[PDB]
């Protein structure tokens, strides 16, 4: 069986509210910043 | 304990490897229309087929052998079905909208009439009435096969569900044959579009209506279904009518009133 | 066995997480397309390049904020989340199906990806229409990865759509009749029939266009006898009722907040609720041609298409006429939840009888196609669909992870949002009005001051959604426990606690039919 | 004679939006009464105003199309 | 053309302009009122200390909201179809004239009498002559009989575009395969502007029209001299 | 319609069977019959190059991208005509 | 043929912890690692095919 | 000139027993292309085919009818 409560039903840690810091920069950041080196790479092929 | 009548379905990896088999398949039909090669769409036409293998089988397992199929969860699986089905004949609906709009209003580049200029349409009273009354006799057969299980009859529920079988695999042969046969292809103009992409699709309906039978004539063998519980014979059966009705239409509107 | 429950679910809450999740990083990406969109517009000239890259931006901008943002987020976040508790179930009808549905998102999205990285992009609008998305002026695999996007997200609806039917049908305690169950599982299944309906026909079309441009059929090109316009009528059966599934689990929100806010145990008029909800469902599959008033049809079909668009307004007035008659005579509680919802009834508003105004297929032929269209599917979406999504995000957080977000912070959010928006589409009616089209990435320069004021706007925005992020781990960080909230007595998914135990209701609910 | 024509008039079998066929008809119209004409010896300023009508109204790549169709042998219409 | 700040339409050059700027007016005020009355309504339920939390019943109150917005688009669809069906009014024109989309640009054809036909390209920002509009502006335009009613029809040879001319409530969908009908009709002489209003591809934003409405016997010169 | 049979009386698994080998397989076994009788190739008709028809906008992702699916050489021309 | 689906309730009932798509025995497990290394492998592979068509090949 | 009629040849559009069509199609395809060239001035002559077609296979008595019905204003069909 699973882990119940809160912070433990969900897929990621909020153990340490600086790793937690981390991921959700690098969640939320790398989808706000896709678009932009999507239109990067759309520049830099011609 | 719960003290509910639902399954509580086991943690299961086919839903996961059934998403990925859809990208690989789809991803694969890019490749090949675009990079001519068919490498990905082979990986995802075999894991599409291992899933569903792998998902039907553990449905049977759960029910057939667990018991977990009390009525309430067989009320829902057939409100499950029925919605299916709905979601498919709107699917059809959008061809038969496409073959109306370019058949009532042939526009100058057919000649302003139809079927268009060049394009020599089938017999309806040939081939395509044979088919006809071929689904028409399954629509039969597979009532007799549904009455041999209520009433318990094991030889004649095979007995029937074989010849509706057949019926449709010579359906199969016959419109395979009559694809080869055809003076029109698909390129032929909005007529042929039309045509094989509708008569295509609902071919592929009745193979996979025919192999959906196929699994419940091998479940009736080895005795999956009582006389009154076998819920996965009812939704063959209802796909099965469902079949034959989408082919009454076609062969009404393209076959004879589209000709 | 974090494989076995992030990956092998058939839990209706982790699979709700996962849509949340899912659609929280979808947002993002789309709000970085809407600041791209507003940067190129930010002042007279070209920064990135021509309509092409211009509309590839424009295009993915669209389906993004539709089909991974808002809709997995209220249907299959919001949705599995709460469904099953507000009626009692211990799960999903078929909560191994309910899995797939999900993971087929991420699939769909690598594919929308893919295709603005191959060749020039998909530059033809969320609509797709030929022949500009035809195979000769838009060449190359980019469309058909578009496609093959739009068909993985339709069966992910399509079999989420049959387990929710089925779920709300067959798995109430026996003494519910539908008359019953709360508001917002109404406007699951109402959505979830517009969405089992509608999908097919979109699905339809889109195959068609698959394959005139990869196996010479030519449904959609007239040198084969076809019409481009074919393609219009399929797209839009499916285009109108699809944005009233974006709005209506967001109406189904909106009837909680407000009746929880405002200290009641229940929303004015129940059942003209549920006959509102019906009835715009219903109208919702016979207006579809209101978007396609300067094709060229006949003036009859014409005033037709004017006149049941119209309607709609009736239904849709008595939703917010007793939203209004809810607040009446409440203890209003000021939370950040209501704050949301009371935009939401304002703003939409406003959006909905700008859509009244192009309903009128005279003056459509002046605003088709000009950033009047834009603004008003703006109020009724980046103002309504997302207050509805923010308002319940808010009001159900502490449920679905078992802490408080900070109040304050929450307020400050709705303050920068609310700012952000109305200067970034406000000013959208003015260049409406005066003829500036749609999908241009300049304009004349007598448009300048309204789009450098809207580009603003869309940066105030970005503070908030940023805000947002930090408000979410600030949460997250802090760890204040939830113990006791009020009106559990009607409000029955709050009565398993914070968050509720994996396995809820495995003894049903006891309920007297008398 | 009978003509000073400005343009093609409003014709009640074509009244909406959509002119395609009222183009279509009388392009067909025009060949099929010059070819009447210079069949069974007679003249083709009968088909005079067909030619003015089809003219008026069809774009002129239509019009080249059609005529290239009709001397390929591939023209999809009844003349 | 529009001008800087313009808050609504551009000045109506045909009577039926004039007619959708007033039906224009006519529904803007019930927008208005009613988009006020319910922030209105907001704020009264929001202000006071005063409850009522017991059952309200509404079987009632629903009569009046339900007739209401019924009367009141009945008021809006009147004039609304009215202008409809007078723009559909058969009003035989003294001149046709056709105009084809292109990718990128707009050619046209007068072939009532002679076989005219040009092209008509956007003026590039770096070749526009002193006091000329950016991206509005061709080398060639569409030179037309003021005070006279004209019959439009519009296609395309490529992809969909649409022919719009805002001041005079112009905008027909140009559809390859398909000839689209539109009557204009302009009460004065001068440059009217307008813009393809249906994404092309690459230069959509750049394939704008301009129509030059002079009288008849400069239209005649103008003609023959285009031969 | 109601027919021109009768039963009704209590449709079972005797009165379906009866219905597969009395109306339904012999109606099979007729179509057949007229099937494999009206059949016989006939004489395809003459090629005419129409624009219409032989579309051609991309060439197909099999064999030398210019034959259908199901080609069949006795039937089908190429846009160019028939084949040797 | 002979009724046979006692055993099969058997097997599938017995209380050994497996989830159902495992319960069958070895072979399942067997089918499993091929499907899912078929499943994760196509997609590394659809991956790199991505990567590919990014780029022009001029 | 191209003529030396016997009778009305087969005509593929009507080869059924009921040839009632074909009569009343070759009446009014007379007397619309008469219509025609008494009209833009032309020749009659160019008519002849139908004429001769129509007058072989209807009966006296339609002729008659059809004729003092064009005359009283009552003809049915479209000329
Ligand atoms: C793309 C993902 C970025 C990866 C970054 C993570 C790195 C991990 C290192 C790894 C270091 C190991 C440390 C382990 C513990 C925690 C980290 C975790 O396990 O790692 C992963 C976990 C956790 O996620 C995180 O890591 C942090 C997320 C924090 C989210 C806060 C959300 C607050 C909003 C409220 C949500 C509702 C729930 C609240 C209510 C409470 C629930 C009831 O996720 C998942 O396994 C499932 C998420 C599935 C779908 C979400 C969106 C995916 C979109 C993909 C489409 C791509 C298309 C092509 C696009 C290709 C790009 C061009
Ligand atoms: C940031 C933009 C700056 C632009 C300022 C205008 C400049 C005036 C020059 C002053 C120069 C005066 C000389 C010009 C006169 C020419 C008249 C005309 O031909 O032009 C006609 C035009 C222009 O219309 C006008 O005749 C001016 C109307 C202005 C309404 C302003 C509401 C402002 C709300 C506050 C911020 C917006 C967000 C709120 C959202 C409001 C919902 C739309 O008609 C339109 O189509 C525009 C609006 C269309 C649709 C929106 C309807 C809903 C309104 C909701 C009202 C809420 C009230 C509560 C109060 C709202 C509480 C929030
Ligand atoms: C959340 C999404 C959403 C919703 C709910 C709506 C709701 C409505 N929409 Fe909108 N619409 C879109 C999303 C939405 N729309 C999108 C995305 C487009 C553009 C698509 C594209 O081209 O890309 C669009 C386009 C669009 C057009 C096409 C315009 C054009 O392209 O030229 C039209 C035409 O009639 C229209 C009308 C309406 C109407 C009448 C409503 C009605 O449902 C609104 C009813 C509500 C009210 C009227 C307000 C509340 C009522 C009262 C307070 C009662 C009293 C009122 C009266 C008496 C009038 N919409
Ligand atoms: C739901 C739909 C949606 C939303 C929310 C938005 C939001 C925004 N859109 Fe829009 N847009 C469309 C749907 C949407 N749009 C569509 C359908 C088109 C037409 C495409 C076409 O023409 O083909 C379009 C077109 C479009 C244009 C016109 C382009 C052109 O014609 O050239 C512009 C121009 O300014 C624009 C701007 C913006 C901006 C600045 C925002 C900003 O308001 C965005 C601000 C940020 C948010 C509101 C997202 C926040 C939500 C989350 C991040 C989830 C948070 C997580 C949890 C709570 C769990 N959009
Ligand atoms: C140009 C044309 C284009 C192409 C056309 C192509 C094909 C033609 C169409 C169809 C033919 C195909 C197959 C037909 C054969 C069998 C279908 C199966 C039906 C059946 O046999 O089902 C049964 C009958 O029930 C029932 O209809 C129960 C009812 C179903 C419940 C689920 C539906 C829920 C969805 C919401 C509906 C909204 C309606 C509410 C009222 C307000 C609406 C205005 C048993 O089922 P159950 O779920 O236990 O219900 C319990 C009720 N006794
Ligand atoms: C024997 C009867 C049964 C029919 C199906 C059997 C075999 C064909 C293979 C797959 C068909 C499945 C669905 C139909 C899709 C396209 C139409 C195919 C119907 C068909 O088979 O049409 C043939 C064309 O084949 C073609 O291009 C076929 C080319 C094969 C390409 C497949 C392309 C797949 C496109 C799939 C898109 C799928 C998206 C599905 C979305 C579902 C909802 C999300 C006709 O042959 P022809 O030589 O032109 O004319 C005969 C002249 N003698
Ligand atoms: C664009 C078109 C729209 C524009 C305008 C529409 C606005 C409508 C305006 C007025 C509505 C008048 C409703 C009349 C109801 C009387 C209210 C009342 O007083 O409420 C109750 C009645 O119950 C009841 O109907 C239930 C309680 C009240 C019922 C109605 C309240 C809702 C009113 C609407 C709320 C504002 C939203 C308006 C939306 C525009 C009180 O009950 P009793 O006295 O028996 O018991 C008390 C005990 N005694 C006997 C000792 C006094
Ligand atoms: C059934 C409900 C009640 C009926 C009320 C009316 C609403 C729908 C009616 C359905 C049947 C209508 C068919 C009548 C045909 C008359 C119109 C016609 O003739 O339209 C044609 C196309 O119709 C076409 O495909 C029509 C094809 C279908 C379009 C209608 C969309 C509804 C279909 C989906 C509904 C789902 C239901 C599921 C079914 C099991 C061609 O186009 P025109 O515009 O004519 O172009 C002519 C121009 O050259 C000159 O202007
Ligand atoms: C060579 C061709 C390959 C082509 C690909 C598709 C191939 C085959 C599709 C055919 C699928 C067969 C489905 C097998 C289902 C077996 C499981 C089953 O039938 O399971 C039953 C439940 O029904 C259930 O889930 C009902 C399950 C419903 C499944 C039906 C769905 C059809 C699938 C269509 C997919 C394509 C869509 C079309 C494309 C546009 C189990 O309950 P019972 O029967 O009551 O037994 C219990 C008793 O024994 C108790 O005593
Ligand atoms: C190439 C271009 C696009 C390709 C996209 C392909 C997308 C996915 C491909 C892979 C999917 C195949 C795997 C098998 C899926 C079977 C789902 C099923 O059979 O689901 C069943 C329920 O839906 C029911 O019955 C009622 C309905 C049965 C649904 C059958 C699923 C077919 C999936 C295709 C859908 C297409 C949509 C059709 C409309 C056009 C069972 O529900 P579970 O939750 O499992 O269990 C519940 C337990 O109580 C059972 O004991
Ligand atoms: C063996 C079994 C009898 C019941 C049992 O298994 O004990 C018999 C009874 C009826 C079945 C048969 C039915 O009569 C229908 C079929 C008719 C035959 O021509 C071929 C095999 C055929 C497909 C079946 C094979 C046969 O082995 C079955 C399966
Ligand atoms: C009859 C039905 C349900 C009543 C119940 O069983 O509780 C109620 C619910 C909503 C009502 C409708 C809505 O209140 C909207 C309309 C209001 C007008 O007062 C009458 C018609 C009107 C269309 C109503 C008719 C009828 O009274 C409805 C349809
Ligand atoms: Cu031409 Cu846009
Ligand atoms: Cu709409
Ligand atoms: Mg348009
Ligand atoms: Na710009």
């Amino acid at each position: 069986h699973y882990e119940e409560g809160p912070g433990k039903n969900i897929p990621f840690s909020v153990e340490n509210k600086w790793r937690l810091l981390a991921m959700m920069t690098l969640f939320f950041g790398s989808g706000f910043a896709a678009p932009f080196f999507i239109v990067r790479h759309q520049l830099l092929k011609k | 304990h719960q003290t509910h009548a639902y399954h509580m379905v086991n943690p299961s990896p086919w839903p996961l490897t059934g998403a990925l088999s859809a990208l690989l398949m789809t991803s694969g039909l890019t490749m090949w229309f675009h990079f001519n090669s068919m490498t990905l769409l082979m990986i995802g036409l075999t894991t599409n087929m291992l899933t569903m293998y792998q998902w039907w089988r553990d449905v049977i397992r759960e029910s057939t052998f667990q018991g977990h199929h009390t009525p309430a969860v067989q009320k829902g699986l057939r409100y499950g079905m029925i919605l299916f089905i709905i979601s498919e004949v709107l699917f059809f609906t959008g061809f038969f909208w496409a073959f109306y709009h370019s058949s009532l209003a042939p526009t100058p580049e057919l000649g302003g009439c139809w079927p268009p200029t060049g394009i020599h349409p089938l017999n309806p009273l040939e081939v395509p009435l044979l088919n006809t009354s071929v689904l028409l006799a399954s629509g039969v057969s597979i009532t007799w096969a549904h009455h041999s299980l209520m009433e318990g009859d094991r030889k004649h529920m095979l007995q029937a569900l074989f010849i509706t079988i057949t019926l449709g695999v010579y359906f199969t042969l016959l419109q395979a044959s009559e694809y080869y046969e055809a003076p029109f292809t698909i390129s032929d103009g909005v007529y042929g579009s039309t045509f094989f992409v509708a008569t295509g699709f609902h071919g592929l309906h009745v193979i996979i209506g025919s192999t959906f039978l196929i699994v419940c004539f091998f479940r009736q063998l080895k005795f999956h279904f009582t006389s009154n519980h076998h819920f996965g014979f009812e939704a063959a059966a209802w796909y099965w009518h469902f079949v034959d009705v989408v082919w009454l239409f076609l062969y009404v509107s393209i076959y004879w009133w589209g000709s | 066995m974090f494989i076995n429950r992030w990956l092998f679910s058939t839990n209706h809450k982790d699979i709700g997480t996962l849509y949340l999740l899912f659609g929280a990083w979808a947002g993002m990406v789309g709000t970085a397309l809407s600041l791209l969109i507003r940067a190129e517009l930010g002042q007279p000239g070209t920064l990135l390049g021509d309509d092409q890259i211009y509309n590839v931006v424009v295009t993915a901008h669209a389906f993004v904020m539709i089909f991974f943002m808002v809709m997995p987020i209220m249907i299959g976040g919001f949705g599995n989340w709460l469904v099953p508790l507000m009626i009692g179930a211990p799960d999903m009808a078929f909560p191994r199906m309910n899995n797939m549905s999900f993971w087929l998102l991420p699939p769909s999205f690598l594919l929308l990806l893919a295709s603005s990285m191959v060749e020039a992009g998909a530059g033809t609008g969320w609509t797709v229409y030929p022949p500009l998305a035809g195979n000769l002026a838009h060449a190359g695999a980019s469309v058909d990865l578009t496609i093959f996007s739009l068909h993985l997200a339709g069966v992910s609806s399509i079999l989420g759509a049959i387990n929710f039917i089925t779920t709300i049908i067959n798995m109430k305690p026996p003494a519910m009749s539908q008359y019953q169950t709360p508001l917002f599982v109404w406007s699951v299944m109402i959505t979830a029939v517009l969405l089992l309906l509608s999908l097919p026909v979109l699905a339809a079309g889109i195959t068609m266009l698959l394959t005139d441009r990869n196996l010479n059929t030519t449904f959609f090109d007239p040198a084969g006898g076809g019409d481009p316009i074919l393609y219009q009528h399929l797209f839009w059966f499916f285009g109108h009722p699809e944005v009233y599934i974006l709005i209506l689990p967001g109406f189904g929100m909106i009837s909680h907040i407000v009746t929880y806010y405002s200290g009641k145990k229940e929303p004015f008029g129940y059942m003209g609720m549920v006959w509102a909800m019906m009835s715009i469902g219903f109208l919702g599959f016979i207006v579809w041609a209101h978007h396609m008033f300067t094709v060229g049809m006949d003036v009859d079909t014409r005033a037709y298409f004017t006149s049941a668009t119209m309607i709609i307004a009736i239904p849709t007035g008595v939703k917010v006429f007793s939203w209004l008659a809810t607040l009446h005579g409440g203890n209003i509680k000021w939370s950040p939840a209501m704050m949301w919802a009371l935009g939401f009834i304002f703003l939409f508003t406003v959006g909905g009888l700008t859509g009244i105004v192009l309903a009128n297929s005279s003056l459509d032929i002046v605003l088709h196609d000009t950033y009047y269209v834009v603004a008003h599917f703006h109020y009724v979406l980046s103002m309504g669909a997302v207050f509805a999504i923010m308002g319940g995000f808010v009001h159900w957080f502490p449920l679905f992870s078992g802490y408080t977000l900070n109040d304050t912070w929450a307020k400050i959010h709705f303050a920068i949002m609310f700012v952000g928006v109305n200067m970034t589409f406000f000013p959208q009616h003015f260049l409406g009005l005066s003829g500036m089209p749609r999908r241009y990435s300049d304009y004349p320069d007598a448009y300048t001051m309204w789009n450098t004021i809207s580009s603003m706007g869309s940066f105030i925005s970005l503070t908030a959604v940023m805000l947002m992020v930090f408000i979410i781990w600030e949460a997250f960080a802090s760890k204040r426990e939830v113990l006791t909230v009020d009106l559990t007595t009607t409000n029955l998914e709050w009565l398993n606690g914070c968050p509720p135990p994996y396995h809820t209701f495995e003894e049903p609910t006891y309920v007297n039919l008398k | 004679k009978i003509k000073n024509y400005q343009t093609a008039p409003f014709d009640s079998r074509f009244p909406n939006q959509n002119q395609t066929r009222n183009c279509w008809q009388n392009y067909l119209d025009f060949h099929r009464c010059e070819k009447a004409m210079t069949a069974k010896g007679g003249d083709v300023s009968v088909c005079e105003w067909y030619r003015r009508v089809y003219k008026s109204l069809c774009p002129i790549s239509w019009v080249s199309t059609w005529d290239d169709r009709r001397a390929e042998g591939t023209f999809p219409g009844k003349i | 053309m529009a001008y800087p700040m313009q808050l609504g339409f551009q000045d109506a050059t045909s009577p039926i302009m004039e007619e959708l700027l007033h039906f224009h007016d006519h529904t803007l005020m019930i927008v208005f009122l009613i988009s006020s009355l319910v922030l209105y309504i907001i704020s009264l339920m929001l202000t006071t200390k005063l409850t009522h939390t017991s059952t309200m019943d509404a079987q009632e109150v629903e009569t009046i909201w339900t007739i209401l917005p019924a009367i009141i688009l009945i008021l809006i669809a009147l004039p609304s179809l009215r202008i409809l069906y007078m723009m559909d009014e058969i009003n035989n024109p003294s001149l046709t004239v056709k105009t084809m989309g292109h990718q990128w640009y707009w050619s046209y054809e007068y072939t009532d009498y002679e076989d005219l036909s040009f092209d008509s390209y956007m003026i590039p920002t770096s070749e526009l002559k002193p006091g000329e509009l950016r991206l509005l502006e061709v080398d060639n335009r569409v030179v037309l009989p003021m005070e006279m009613t004209i019959r439009m029809l519009v296609s395309s040879e490529d992809v969909l575009h649409s022919w719009a001319v805002p001041s005079l409530g112009l905008k027909t969908d140009a559809i390859p395969g398909r000839l689209n009908q539109t009557t204009l009709m302009s009460s004065r002489p001068g440059l009217y502007y307008g813009q393809c209003s249906e994404i092309c591809g690459s230069n959509h934003s750049f394939m704008p029209i301009v129509l030059e409405l002079v009288p008849l016997k400069y239209f005649e010169k103008w003609s023959a001299s285009m031969l | 319609a109601s027919a021109a049979k009768g039963d009704h009386g209590g449709t079972g698994a005797r009165t379906w069977r009866f219905l597969t080998f009395g109306l339904a397989l012999p109606s099979v076994a007729l179509c057949t019959l007229n099937s494999w009788l009206h059949s016989g190739h006939r004489e395809r008709p003459a090629f005419i190059p129409y624009h219409h028809l032989r579309i051609r906008t991309k060439p197909f992702s099999w064999g030398d991208g210019n034959h259908t699916f199901f080609h069949n050489p006795r039937v089908n021309p190429l846009p160019t005509g028939y084949e040797k | 043929f002979e009724n046979r689906v006692a055993e099969k309730q058997k097997l599938f009932q017995e209380d050994n912890g497996l989830p159902v798509h495992l319960k069958g025995g070895a072979t399942d497990n067997i089918l499993y690692r091929v499907t899912m290394t078929l499943c994760l492998g196509g997609t590394l592979y659809s991956l790199y095919c991505l990567g590919w068509a990014s780029f022009p090949h001029k």
